């Protein structure tokens, strides 16, 4: 921010002030999610219906 | 107060390069430098001369 200053040669005052801006980090980490759906070839092959589709 | 390089930082990437990065060498000698026998089987007879009269 700004200020409002005077104009004194030697009062503390007539000083126009120093400042900083400043940055920080924000991130994205991959993770993973998984499952494994293990089935019996049989009952694969005695269903009506395509299991591995399903 | 004065936005040194730690309030910048987020601003600063670091760069990569490639001019030390090899991979491994083939230094192996023995099959470029003795005469190859294609085998056809674990072990091969080799029959050679011992004695004469």
């Amino acid at each position: 921010h700004a200020k409002w200053v005077g104009e004194s040669a030697t009062a503390p005052e007539g000083v126009k002030p120093t400042a900083k801006a400043t940055w920080a980090n924000k991130t994205l980490v991959a993770e993973e999610l998984a499952v494994i759906l293990p089935i019996h070839e049989n009952v694969l092959a005695d269903a009506t219906e395509d299991l591995l589709a399903e | 107060a004065d936005t040194n390089r730690t309030d910048a930082a987020a601003l600063i990437q670091e760069a990569y390069s490639d001019v030390f990065l090899d991979s491994v060498s083939e230094t192996a000698k023995v099959i470029g430098t003795f005469p190859v026998y294609n085998m056809g089987t674990k072990t091969t007879n080799l029959p050679v001369l011992s004695t004469f009269p």
